[PDB]
């Protein structure tokens, strides 16, 4: 099951206001009109991966999807949070909690806080340590599948747990329609308007429309001839083409000879007919000071 | 331009980031300056 | 390898390129190639004694040739001077063009592509 | 509980404690001669109290006297690459006082522990808790040390019997990022009444310049701050005082 | 600068349990691993298996399997040697060892148990 | 022992390569052989570890040589005083980390 | 262009004077070598 | 010749006809064999046979 994602996912990449201005970053968003995944709830709770972050809706009526859990483990082994809310209390926590076998809910305990007619969405991610919980809800008139729309994510509290996040598995309540958009860094054309509602977003990476979009700056382009990027044909491989050089070379020679000379009449040891590893060097942690001035100090090998 | 060498490969080769982003800026200084006598010298050699 | 772009490292010297065979008369003492612009323009084979000369595969800025949004969301890419080979397509003189079927009528010059051709949105 | 704590954290586990809704005096910290290095690009040490920060996360471990440069933007070094890497656009500033008689002990402080192998760089402000061995040859590791087979987080030993140069030393980061979220920690300066029509030295939460203040019809959102023009100046603020 | 203390001379009776103690404290022990090395009465040695004080690694060997289990006290860093359910094949004396290499060099290369311990033996006589 | 001259009565100059019989996994890729040595009179002091690897005081004249299913470690200049006990040690991979023989021993007449 | 900051205020308030100089000028060097593309282009554009 | 302490010995083998002059007319000396000797040279004499 596909589903074209039409205009859904766009989030503010910070919270301060603009005006009647479009702002180019690169951030995590899902693309649009791309390809993404269609699920229905009766009877599938799979871990997808979540590489950089999916983008969440919910079609409901009665309150039946309500928490998730992410991680890279996500069975108690890493720090995994878990979400519930019992109608009066957030309860957003990623402390040692007592899991089902088939992980519900009703119907290392480091982070020290103990305590259809809408679309959900929610976009729960770290980026730099920050867990921006990112939420709205919004009525329609559509039964059939996401709805086509605009609609600016905002956070609302930022909590610490800094947590990794590479595959998910979404969290159902026993006695979850979704989405699965996997992120890129791309850079994305986004709006905000007077009000500052982000109206509008292009993921303009995608299609010569976006990429002429964002490297004109503008949400509407001239009929014209622009340049967007550059085409290099990538090398499929690597090939090393050195002499056919069979000895191993004195270097610990110079190293181990039985003397020395003095600066007085220090000698000129011209080596050709050789390999050179350097492994060995950088393996040999007898170096008091190593400070190499005209090439790398790592990277010589 | 002042910078050890002149073949970026080299450079890329050849230094670490940290004092890379030093002889590679000083490059940087250097291609862009030229790179402004020359646009600016086709551009007055445009305006001829 | 010949005739595809890979990342050779002859020697120490590094590039992207590809290694064709030449007829370039090396004296036994000598080992490089250079250009008019003094980079490296052929190597000898260090292990079997032949003549690589080194050219970057084709490369270049990809334009895009587009109607107003206003009239149309239809999409169209250019590779200029590259050869319908390493990238509904079309090869001109300028490049390889990927989008636009190509038209044997001429029509006035509306989006600009090069060496003679154009390209425009009609029926 | 940064600077007279009673427990310290170590390279591998540091801790990264959000400092917030407190206020931020360094008035104390500059008045102490307990510091012997007081090492930053980003900020300066002694004009910080008129500035506000975004969030300060106290970045507490234990490394060696020498190893006090490792802890900049671009050092290469052991501990710098195995157990705690700084970002090259690190903005912030790392206190290292003087650890001669603190974080030591006769039997030997053997609480502090760093990692010494991997087969990867680390990524800035990173928290790896791997307990896997690190197998050195081609050999498959079950769990068994020896030959090939290593554990790489490893311990020191403090001592006041130590020489100097092997003696504890403190270096904990003070992470000053100002970053996008919203200011908490501001000096110890007392407020002013708000004027209008009338341009006046301003510094709202660390960002100081002239210019009328006006109030204005606009919505900002709750953790919405600023209002920045083209030029990313801020056009419009919130008052923090008064919504 | 390697200082090494252990038990001393005892007698036990078949089937007992002793609480041994291998007490390495004082100096820069981490770059050390306090292996464990034995031998009979004359006999060659024989090497029962190793103790890692970098931070908790267990692993034994095959002589002494069903009868030995190991722990460490990390704070002083204690190494035991936990002879429970004695039989008639530790009679002799016990001994550590000291993986001497230095463990931040990279290369791991032999254990050099240059210095060696007191004392340790479980006599099981009637 | 592993095959050696196990047991032999030798002055302290005798050129016999004690030496350690070890198969591939010990004579090939276990070439970092260690020779412990309980002495007599002391606690364990080997002083000779890594073949000829030495510490200050230990000769050269030990030399750690590889030959087939052969390690080899001997002395030179014939003399009376060095009466010692000797024990070759290999990383014998699938059996215990490093093990032993049955404890060569040198013995003057 | 290579400091930590792009906002004058922001840069001088954070830095003391000494590595100032150093921040501002690499700052300055940068603003007036864009400034100085900016008044040729419009020199030349005013030409035109 | 020595420059760096690299000897680089360089041979020509030509004929020639006339009878008055060094002829007009350009050779190049190729390199053959490069040598790490090390030496100052200020001073050459030719000796025959
Ligand atoms: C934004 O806010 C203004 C101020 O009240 C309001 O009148 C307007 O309807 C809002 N929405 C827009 C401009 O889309
Ligand atoms: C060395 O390389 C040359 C390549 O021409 C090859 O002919 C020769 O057999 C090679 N020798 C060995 C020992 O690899
Ligand atoms: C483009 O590639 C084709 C494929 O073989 C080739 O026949 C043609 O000559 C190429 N065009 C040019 C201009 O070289
Ligand atoms: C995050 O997880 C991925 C895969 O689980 C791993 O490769 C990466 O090292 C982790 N990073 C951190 C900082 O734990
Ligand atoms: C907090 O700021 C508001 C601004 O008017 C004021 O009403 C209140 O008195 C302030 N709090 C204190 C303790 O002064
Ligand atoms: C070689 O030449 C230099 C310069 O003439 C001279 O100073 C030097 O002494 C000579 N070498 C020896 C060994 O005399």
């Amino acid at each position: 099951a596909y589903t074209n994602s039409f205009t859904r996912g766009v989030y503010y990449p910070d919270k301060v206001f603009r005006s009647s201005v479009l702002h180019s970053t690169q951030d995590l968003f899902l693309p649009f009109f791309s390809n993404v995944t269609w699920f229905h709830a009766i009877h599938d709770n799979p871990v997808l991966p979540f590489n950089d972050g999916v983008y969440f809706a919910s079609t409901e009526k009665s309150n039946i999807i309500r928490g998730w859990i992410f991680g890279t483990t996500l069975d108690s082994k890493t720090q995994s949070l878990l979400i519930v809310n019992n109608a009066t209390n957030v309860v957003i926590k990623v402390c040692e909690f007592q899991f089902c076998n088939d992980p519900f809910l009703g119907v290392n305990c480091t982070f020290e806080y103990v305590s259809f007619k809408n679309l959900r969405e929610f976009v729960f991610k770290n980026i730099d340590g920050y867990f921006k919980i990112y939420s709205k809800h919004t009525p329609i008139n559509l039964v059939r599948d996401l709805p086509q729309g605009f609609s600016a994510l905002e956070p609302l509290v930022d909590l610490p747990i800094g947590i990794n996040i590479t595959r998910f598995q979404t969290l159902l309540a026993l006695h979850a329609a979704y989405y699965v958009g996997y992120l890129q860094p791309r850079t994305f054309l986004l709006k905000y308007n007077e009000n500052g509602t982000i109206t509008d977003a292009v993921d303009c990476a995608l299609d010569p429309l976006s990429e002429t979009k964002c490297t004109l700056k503008s949400f509407t382009v001239e009929k014209g001839i622009y340049q967007t990027s550059n085409f290099r044909v990538q090398p499929t491989e690597s090939i090393v083409r050195f002499p056919n050089i069979t000895n191993l070379c004195p270097f610990g020679e110079v190293f181990n000879a039985t003397r020395f000379a003095s600066v007085y009449a220090w000698n000129r040891k011209r080596i050709s007919n050789c390999v050179a590893d350097y492994s060995v060097l950088y393996n040999s942690a007898s170096f008091s000071t190593f400070k190499c001035y005209g090439v790398s100090p790592t990277k010589l090998n | 331009f002042g910078a050890i060498s002149s073949v970026l490969n080299d450079i890329l080769s050849r230094l670490d980031p940290p004092e890379a982003e030093v002889q590679i800026d000083r490059l940087i200084t250097g291609r862009l300056q030229s790179l402004q006598t020359y646009v600016t010298q086709q551009l007055i050699r445009a305006a001829e | 390898v010949k005739n595809k772009c890979v990342n050779f490292n002859f020697n120490g010297l590094t590039g992207t390129g590809v290694l064709t065979e030449s007829n370039k008369k090396f004296l036994p003492f000598q080992q490089f190639g250079r250009d008019i612009a003094d980079t490296t323009d052929a190597v000898r084979d260090p292990q079997t004694l032949e003549i690589l000369d080194i050219t970057p595969c084709s490369f270049g800025g990809v334009s895009v040739i587009t109607p107003g949004t206003n009239t149309s969301n239809q999409v169209a890419v250019l590779y200029q001077d590259v050869n319908c080979t390493e990238v509904n397509v079309f090869q001109t003189r300028a490049g390889c063009l990927i989008g636009a079927e190509h038209v044997n009528n001429s029509y006035e010059c509306d989006i600009p592509i090069g060496a003679g051709i154009c390209a425009s949105y009609q029926t | 509980e940064v600077f007279n704590a009673t427990r310290f954290a170590s390279v591998y586990a540091w801790n990264r404690k959000r400092i917030s809704n407190c206020v931020a005096d360094y008035s104390v910290l500059y008045n102490s001669a307990s510091f012997s290095t007081f090492k930053c690009y980003g900020v300066s040490p002694t004009k910080l109290n008129d500035l506000c920060f975004t969030n300060v996360y106290a970045d507490s471990f234990v490394i060696r006297g020498d190893e006090v440069r490792q802890i900049a933007p671009g050092q290469t070094g052991k501990i710098a690459d195995y157990n705690y890497k700084l970002p090259d656009d690190f903005t912030g500033c790392v206190i290292a006082w003087n650890s001669n008689n603190l974080d030591s002990k006769v039997g030997g402080n053997y609480n502090y522990l760093y990692r010494l192998f991997r087969k990867s760089n680390l990524k800035p402000f990173e928290r790896d808790i791997s307990t896997e061995i690190y197998q050195a040859g081609s050999t498959p590791c079950n769990g068994v040390e020896g030959f090939n087979c290593y554990f790489p987080l490893q311990s020191y030993g403090f001592q006041p019997t130590n020489g100097v140069g092997y003696q504890p030393y403190r270096v904990v980061v003070l992470s000053f990022e100002l970053l996008h979220a919203p200011a908490t920690v501001c000096g110890p300066k007392k407020s002013t009444n708000l004027v209008k029509n009338k341009c006046v030295n301003f510094n709202f939460n660390g960002l100081t310049g002239t210019g009328v203040l006006t109030e204005s019809n606009k919505k900002f959102l709750p953790f919405q701050q600023f209002g920045r023009d083209i030029a990313d100046t801020t056009d419009a603020v919130r008052d923090p005082q008064t919504l | 600068q390697v200082q090494l203390v252990q038990s001393g001379a005892e007698v036990k009776k078949a089937g007992a349990s002793v609480k041994v103690s291998c007490k390495a404290s004082g100096y820069t022990f981490t770059s050390y691993d306090i292996n464990w090395v034995r031998q009979a009465s004359g006999q060659g040695l024989e090497w029962m298996g190793w103790m890692n004080p970098i931070s908790g690694n267990t692993g034994y060997a095959q002589k002494f399997q069903g009868r030995v289990t190991m722990t460490r006290n990390t704070s002083i860093t204690t190494a035991y040697m936990e002879l429970s359910s004695l039989r008639s094949e530790d009679t002799a004396v016990y001994f550590c060892a000291r993986g001497g290499r230095y463990c931040s060099s990279t290369t791991c290369y032999s254990g050099v148990g240059m210095d060696v311990w007191g004392q340790g033996t479980t006599v099981t006589v009637p | 022992v592993l095959t050696q001259p196990p047991s032999v009565s030798g002055a302290p100059g005798q050129r016999v390569t004690i030496s350690c019989t070890g198969s591939s996994s010990n004579i090939g890729a276990g070439y970092d052989v260690h020779w412990y040595h309980q002495l007599p009179g002391t606690a364990p002091k080997f002083l000779i570890y890594g073949n000829s690897n030495r510490p200050s005081g230990v000769p050269d004249r030990f030399s750690g040589s590889k030959s087939g299913t052969s390690a080899s470690l001997a002395i030179t200049r014939l003399q009376a005083e060095d009466e010692a006990d000797y024990y070759c040690q290999s990383y014998d991979s699938s059996l215990s980390g490093w093990v032993f023989g049955g404890g060569t021993k040198l013995t003057v007449l």
